[PDB]
């Protein structure tokens, strides 16, 4: 048994995305297609569910009229239409597979996540950064990296192959205006971190951009 | 649609220590054959969700024996008997009964242990940043806990709240402490207006709130 | 339930020739396929599991068995039935804010238990009664049958005291003090008493009905 | 054609005709014998069965003699009863069209075993004994293949598709009619004045009688939910908008009976429905001047019941026509 | 083969109807003339109960051995309550009588305005016309006909 979901996607507010749930390994037409939104923030919210034997629907009362359900027997995949697509409609978005009463949401799809934004596809802007000039030198300092303006998700930051891996602390990104943005900072030796080179490297496949820039003392 | 309600919104609990969530209906979720269907689902971060009970008290095949379940018409609890490293994640209650059928709120699952102070740091804007045209200002605070952090841009004996960046992270596994960093987008025309900044910083540990300032007129 | 019931109807296969020591029985899958279905448009598929039964005292016992769940669509009964029911049901409490001198009370409610017995048979020859369970609308049915009853009762008592004067009959003063004085106090109805005895009468008839139209409005809204 | 279980019952000739390798002969060997009628039950025939049977047989059981060619053809016309499911729509019932379908298709052997060709797409009615209550519109048989769970090839299958008009006379005359006539009489009874003792009787009765012609068109349509016929809602709305004249009735009615002994007419309402509504309403009353206060305040009480009579007797003439037409209307324009 | 009816559908369905318009046979002589509803209360009655008989003799086999209980009943009332029609008619036309139109004999005067009245327990109030007298005869014909009723009915459990 095995739900595979369709890939991501990154939409215009007002335009609408269809997402499909694909079965196999069981009867398809039999079981119940449950469809569940996460929005990154928190919480799981069921959207509807549809048998794909029938046209049977159902819809919570937050989504109705938002999404609609459509299901083809011959090839076993349902889909999901959302119309009117706002900046709350970003989430990632499950498909699962459910019979009332008698066996439970045992075997989930992989997710996909959409994305309603107007920017377009921009590389990121690495800018490391050091400890300010006016601040006492210590046994323990930290370093400092910072990518910006960068769009879609994802971006990985990695050390020059993974010279320091542990005692890294990435943070998630989050948008000042339209773009995205992350931090990331390492704690290392007093006496390694002017001797040795440390650099933080970027990464972006989404736009297939790839920076390395080495932070010097100031 | 049948309100689930689950309490409490966070149970911070150490290894090996009985944990407790509870969810609650806002009607009767019983049905005539002699089960009421509620299920419990757990997730990761970064993962589909997960069954661990249904029809209240019934276990999944494969879910370790120290989960259990029990309730009655409109009041249900989850039970782990001693919390592990895979046990940390969100549990969800799920109600099978009444269409359309709703999840719960979701209760975080956390380990408490022995709280940190944080390591508060402030980094000034770059070089690349005044060419671009652009001044950030970010505040770094790692390896702290609890949850109990506040975040104070007071500047030159201004408290600015507009731009402000709440970015925090969640609880990682070798230090099981938090991280957040805040950041303040300046503009050229307003960066050298004023004369210092400071990243006042409060904490449960430290009543007095922790300081870190830097001046622009050097 | 009805007409927002659900059904759980079986289907159990089992060979009336051979036992388990004979052949077994298998599922191929745990449901039973909708590949080819032709949805119904009264009945809802909710699901249809298969499972596989033993008995663990018999030894010669195989079977196998469908659990069709299905759900009824509401819509039709609800507006051919349910509507109906509650539009007689509401004019069940109109008899007691009727006047007397129109001479037309008895129709009404006589009317109004017509039709809810009516009512009553139908729904049993569409949903028989059983010992089980008893439809929730026909036992509110039968419930409004016999406030009707009561209240065709009471409006020939209440009629009877209309139609009293004193060439016929004398007012007792306990009737006086309670129902030209107390009860309209408490039932906000001020007797003008601008200024006999049959007007009098008129009165104590009114009140009486204005009482009961309280306890029916009551009860019929409790009916909920 | 059942409405209320949703089956077609139909008597018909499954023409068949194919094709036998092992049952061809040379006449001039036979005194110049051309064709012979064999029982069909000597003979392999195709397994062709109806999908969608309901409450019949799915195959046909008469099995006659076959028609055998010198050539190896092979004719076989026998007769059936079908009982076919198919789903009604009554929205414009006694004026509605009905499409019910039958799937026929061999049910063991696929696309690469035994093909079906269509004799002639369109039905064959040079023998149709004609009903008088449906005409066939069209009837024609689509020739579709498709795969099944079941198994791994394609099975073919020819779907008729009768599309048939239901003659409306019997039906119009016996509950149409009798509707509207009844219908004809929902706001009479605001034009009925409160002395006649009669207005009860006459509300109640178009109630009750509406109620009755519901109960008799529920037990011919099928309990379907996913349409409701326009006589229904008709109907339904009728009787909701005459309990509401009922209820307006008892309210007319006591307000008539109304005296000084017992009541007391504020200043509002001898204001408002003394003379402003009789104004709007283009009703004139006398200007009496009676000296008996108790008379002639009953008289003024019997007044302000004629006037709710006459404001509820215009409402429901425009929500009557308006409701009638806006409903309607629009299907009768395509 | 001993086998028991579930009675709980025809109790619903037969019993209780029944008793409901049983209890109502009675009400028409508590009924005042002047309402002029009594003959709609009383066929109302009668036709109810021979619907249901109507009714129960379409369920019931049509042999002649044995009658029902329930079916002895419902044509016991519907006796009663034609009698009750007819004794309805008598006491309208009773009330509706005037000086014009009827003369009251002395020996209808002694009995229906001093006698019976007193043995039934009415006390004609008296304050003091003559068409009142023909209205309290028909009041005391009609609760005359309340009591024997009554314990004709009560005796019928
Ligand atoms: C529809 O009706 C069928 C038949 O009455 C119901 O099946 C019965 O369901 C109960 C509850 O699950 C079964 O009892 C349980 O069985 C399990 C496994 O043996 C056991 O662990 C429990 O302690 C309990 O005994 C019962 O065996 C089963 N009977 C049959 C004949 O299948 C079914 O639940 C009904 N479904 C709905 C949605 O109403
Ligand atoms: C054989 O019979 C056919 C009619 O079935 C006729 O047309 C034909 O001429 C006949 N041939 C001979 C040789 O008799
Ligand atoms: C009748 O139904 C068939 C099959 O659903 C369809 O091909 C055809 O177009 C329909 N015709 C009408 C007039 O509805
Ligand atoms: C092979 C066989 O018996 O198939 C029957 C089902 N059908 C007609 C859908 C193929
Ligand atoms: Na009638």
């Amino acid at each position: 048994v095995q739900l595979q979901q369709s890939g991501a996607e990154v939409m215009k507010p007002g335009a609408s995305v269809k997402i499909s749930c694909k079965g196999t390994g069981y009867t398809f037409s039999s079981y119940w297609i449950e469809w569940v939104k996460q929005r990154p923030g928190h919480g799981l919210e069921r959207i509807g569910e549809i048998l794909p034997g029938s046209g049977s629907t159902n819809y919570n009362e937050k989504f109705r009229g938002k999404a609609t359900f459509t299901a083809d027997k011959s090839s076993k995949t349902a889909y999901m239409q959302l119309s009117s697509l706002t900046s709350e409609d970003s989430a990632v978005y499950y498909c699962a597979r459910y019979l009332p009463y008698y066996y439970a949401m045992d075997y989930w799809g992989q997710g996909t996540s959409v994305t309603v934004s107007s920017a377009k596809t921009t590389p990121p802007s690495v800018y490391p950064l050091a400890p300010g000039s006016a601040a006492q030198t210590n046994s323990m300092v930290t370093l400092g990296c910072l990518v910006k303006g960068y769009f879609p998700e994802p971006v990985t930051v990695t050390w020059n192959s993974g010279s320091l891996s542990s005692g890294v602390h990435t943070f998630p990104a989050v948008l000042q205006s339209d773009l995205y943005t992350l931090s990331s900072s390492v704690t290392v030796p007093s006496s390694t971190w002017p001797s040795e080179t440390v650099t933080c490297n970027v990464a972006h496949p989404a736009s297939s951009t790839k920076v390395d820039k080495k932070i010097v003392p100031r | 649609d049948v309100l689930m309600t689950q309490t409490p919104l966070s149970l911070p609990v150490s290894l090996g220590d009985q944990a407790s969530i509870s969810c609650r209906s806002s009607q009767s979720i019983v049905h005539s054959n002699g089960n009421t269907y509620l299920e419990w689902y757990l997730q990761k971060p970064g993962q589909s969700p997960k069954l661990l009970i249904y029809k209240v008290s019934n276990r999944f095949s494969g879910v370790p024996d120290r989960f259990s379940g029990s309730g009655s018409g409109t009041d249900f609890t989850l039970k782990i008997s001693r919390v592990e490293a895979e046990d940390l994640g969100v549990y969800y209650c799920f109600q099978g009964s009444h269409v359309p059928w709703t999840f719960g709120g979701g209760t975080k699952l956390e380990i408490k242990r022995a709280d940190a102070a944080p390591t508060v740091s402030i980094f000034p804007p770059s070089s690349e940043q005044l060419t671009s045209g652009g001044a950030s200002v970010v505040c770094f605070l790692n390896n702290f806990y609890p949850k109990d952090i506040n975040v104070k841009w007071k500047i030159d004996g201004s408290e600015r709240q507009n731009g402000v960046l709440n970015s925090w992270t969640d609880q990682d596994s070798k230090d099981s402490t938090y991280s957040m960093s805040s950041t303040l987008t300046l503009t050229k025309d307003e960066y050298e207006r004023h004369n210092s900044y400071t990243c006042e910083a409060t904490h449960k540990t430290s009543t007095s709130p922790i300081v870190k300032s830097f001046n622009r007129n050097e | 339930h009805f007409p927002f019931d659900q059904q759980n109807c079986t289907m159990k296969f089992r060979s009336w020739t051979y036992d388990r020591t004979e052949i077994d029985l298998v599922l191929k899958s745990e449901v039973a396929s909708l590949d080819d279905f032709t949805p119904s448009g009264e009945w809802d598929i909710v699901a249809l599991p298969g499972r596989r039964n033993e008995n663990p005292d018999d030894s010669t016992y195989v079977d196998i068995t469908y659990d069709f769940i299905i759900r009824r669509k509401p819509l039709f009964y609800t507006i051919n039935l349910i509507i109906p029911c509650v539009l007689i049901t509401s004019l069940a409490i109109l008899v007691f804010y009727l006047p007397s001198d129109c001479g037309e009370k008895m129709t009404l409610c006589i009317s109004v238990l017509l039709a809810l017995t009516v009512f009553l048979l139908l729904i049993s020859k569409i949903v028989p009664p059983t010992s089980l369970d008893v439809p929730l609308v026909g036992k509110y049915l039968m419930f409004t049958m016999v406030l009707v009853t009561f209240s065709i009762v009471t409006s020939v008592c209440v009629l009877n005291v209309h139609h009293r004067s004193p060439t016929t009959h004398t007012m007792a003063p306990w009737v006086k003090v309670v129902f030209l004085e107390k009860l309209p106090a408490l039932l906000f109805m001020q007797q003008p008493r601008h200024h006999s005895v049959s007007e009098d009468w008129k009165y104590v008839a009114m009140v009486i009905d204005r009482l009961f139209l309280w306890i029916f409005v009551f009860v019929c809204v409790f009916g909920t | 054609v059942d409405e209320k279980n949703q089956m077609m019952t139909t008597n018909v000739w499954v023409k068949q005709e194919w094709h036998d390798y092992k049952l061809r002969w040379d006449p001039a060997d036979y005194e110049n014998v051309t064709s012979i009628r064999i029982p069909s039950e000597l003979i392999w025939r195709p397994d062709i069965v109806l999908y969608n049977n309901a409450d019949g047989d799915f195959a046909v059981t008469h099995l006659t003699k076959a028609h055998l060619f010198h050539d190896g053809r092979v004719q076989w016309t026998p007769p059936a009863i079908y009982k076919s499911s198919c789903s009604i729509d009554v929205t414009f019932f006694p004026f509605d069209q009905q499409n019910c379908t039958m799937k026929f298709g061999s049910w063991t052997y696929d696309k690469a075993k035994i093909d079906l060709v269509n004799m002639h797409s369109r039905v064959d009615q040079l023998d149709f004994w004609e009903s008088g209550e449906w005409v066939i519109v069209d009837a024609v048989g689509t020739y579709n293949t498709r795969k099944y769970e079941c198994c791994a090839e394609i099975y073919p299958d020819i779907t008729y598709a009768f599309v048939i008009r239901r003659l409306p006379l019997f039906y119009t005359i016996n509950l149409i009619i009798p509707c509207l006539l009844i219908s004809c009489l929902t706001v009479l009874v605001f034009y009925l004045p409160s002395e006649c003792g009669e207005k009860i009787t006459l509300c109640i009765s178009v109630l009750l009688s509406l109620t009755v012609f519901l109960l008799l068109i529920t037990e011919i349509i099928p309990s379907t939910s996913l349409v409701i016929p326009l006589i229904g809602e008709y109907l339904l709305f009728t009787m909701i908008f005459v309990t509401l004249s009922i209820v307006i009735t008892v309210f007319v009615l006591n307000v008539h009976h109304r005296s000084p002994r017992t009541h007391t007419m504020p200043t509002w309402v001898r204001r408002v429905f003394l003379d402003i509504v009789p104004r709007l309403l283009l009703m004139k009353r006398p200007s009496v001047v009676d000296t008996d206060f108790e008379r002639s305040v009953k008289e003024d009480w019997k007044y302000v019941a004629m006037v709710i009579d006459r404001i509820f007797l215009w409402m429901f003439i425009i929500v009557c026509l308006l409701g009638t037409v806006g409903l309607f209307l629009p299907p009768w324009l395509a």
